[PDB]
């Protein structure tokens, strides 16, 4: 059973640069049987190269495949922002009949630092009727991905009662966004007045705080 | 052209059977120029081939060693589809399942480069019952919109399993939409947010509605979001 090992696992490069992706096979893969795919978030993979070096129909000329034996290479001559994706190699063996994929290389796009815009959302009256209060903080369209969110309730730093998640890099402007949810019981939410999300990021000269007063 | 339309998301109890379908348009399932294949993808294990079926004067199946003995891939010519049956599932079978076509033939061999893919079916192997989400508005304050930009959203809370789909204005609004990965709460239920930034000067003239669809529970919610 042929194992395909892709390197590097993740790459971060500026548009305009040349990208070189490597795929190493544990034993010989014959030239007709090595293919490459591009997979953008939320989508099925699409075929990029087949037969080691043949560009699939419609694929931009900036993509090319090469190599032989046990080492195969996918090159992007000049990276574009829309090329953010995971790239996979794939081999088919006729005897025994087997089909395996490499683990993928994620090509991330390096762009200028971008500060987040920050927004805070109180719990809805509808949710409060149900006994729980979710307070949401949005950090919109920033780069790089590292960001710090601190929740304060009546100026007391919160810990252990929030969860956050981050979008994949935007295909157009190459930024991230982040959502953090502070979850309180209705009783606790009603005990306090000032709710604040404080955001630290490389693009901000000093931290940004967005807040509201419950009932105002 | 050629399109492959797969089952919606599925929740399967451990030890039970996963059944999926892949409906083909723009080709014949019995085409001697095609091979039909199932592939799955998980975060932990990546892309894994499961098997293929194809017609050459008779039907053939080839299955991957990892699943041989509990997998069937059956064609249905009257429906022009292929199916997948995977028996005795475990949580390791939680994955996005894809059907795909391969038709590229090099020197008489189908080299199994996949040229057309279905949209994927998110399968969760787990014992809890389905539960539909509650949908709450994320309304921006008055002051936050004093600038040019208003942030609006929906909180999609307490559902199981993944996934949910969120659109805005029935798909008419896509620019500036961000739908975040769900997080798993201590209850074992998921919570997700979806937001969009829009011009504050529209908040009086334009309606904004988030359309939430949780197919496993047949829950559909359209929530108007008014700052």
């Amino acid at each position: 059973e042929i194992v395909l090992t892709q390197s590097p696992g993740t790459l971060s490069l500026s548009p305009g640069e040349r990208v070189t992706l490597s795929c190493r096979a544990s034993q010989t893969v014959y030239n007709s049987y090595l293919a490459w795919y591009q997979q953008k978030p939320g989508q099925a993979p699409t075929l990029l190269i087949y037969g080691t070096s043949t560009r699939a129909t419609g694929v931009p000329d900036r993509f090319s495949g090469s190599g032989s034996g046990t080492v195969f290479t996918l090159t992007i001559s000049r990276l574009e922002p829309e090329d953010f994706a995971v790239y996979f190699c794939q081999q088919y063996s006729t005897s025994p009949r087997a089909l395996t994929f490499g683990g993928g290389t994620k090509v991330e796009i390096k762009r200028t630092v971008a500060a987040p815009s920050v927004f805070i959302f109180p719990p809805s009256d509808e949710q409060l009727k149900s006994g729980t209060a979710s307070v949401v903080c949005l950090l919109n369209n920033f780069y790089p991905r590292e960001a710090k969110v601190q929740w304060k309730v009546d100026n007391a730093l919160q810990s252990g009662n929030s969860q956050e998640s981050v979008t994949e890099q935007d295909s157009k402007d190459s930024t991230y966004s982040l959502s953090s949810t502070l979850t309180l019981s209705k009783a606790d939410y009603e005990k306090h007045k000032v709710y604040a999300c404080e955001v630290t990021h490389q693009g901000l000269s000093s931290p940004v705080t967005k807040s509201f007063n419950r009932g105002e | 052209q050629v399109q492959l339309q797969q089952s919606g998301p599925r929740l399967v109890k451990p030890s039970q059977t996963l059944s999926l379908t892949c409906a083909i348009s723009g080709d014949s399932v019995s085409s001697s120029s095609a091979v039909w294949t199932w592939i799955r993808q998980s975060p932990s294990r990546g892309l894994e081939w499961l098997g293929r079926t194809y017609y050459r004067s008779k039907w053939y199946d080839d299955y991957a060693v990892s699943v041989q003995g509990r997998i069937t891939i059956n064609p249905d010519t009257s429906k022009n589809q292929i199916s997948l049956q995977l028996n005795s599932v475990t949580p390791d079978d939680t994955a996005v399942y894809y059907c795909a076509r391969s038709s590229i033939n090099i020197f008489g061999v189908f080299v199994m480069a996949m040229d057309v893919w279905g949209q994927g079916t998110a399968v969760t192997v787990s014992s809890p019952s389905t539960k539909g989400p509650s949908v709450f508005p994320l309304a921006p304050s008055s002051k936050s919109t004093s600038g040019g930009t208003a942030a609006l959203g929906c909180l999609v809370k307490d559902y199981f399993p993944e996934p949910v789909t969120v659109s805005w204005n029935s798909g008419a609004l896509t620019s500036g939409v961000h739908t975040f990965p769900a997080v798993l709460q201590s209850s074992g239920l998921y919570s997700l947010s979806s937001v969009v930034t829009v011009p504050s000067s529209s908040l009086g003239t334009q309606t904004y509605i988030c359309n939430v669809n949780h197919k496993p529970s047949n829950t559909k919610v359209d929530k108007r979001v008014e700052p």
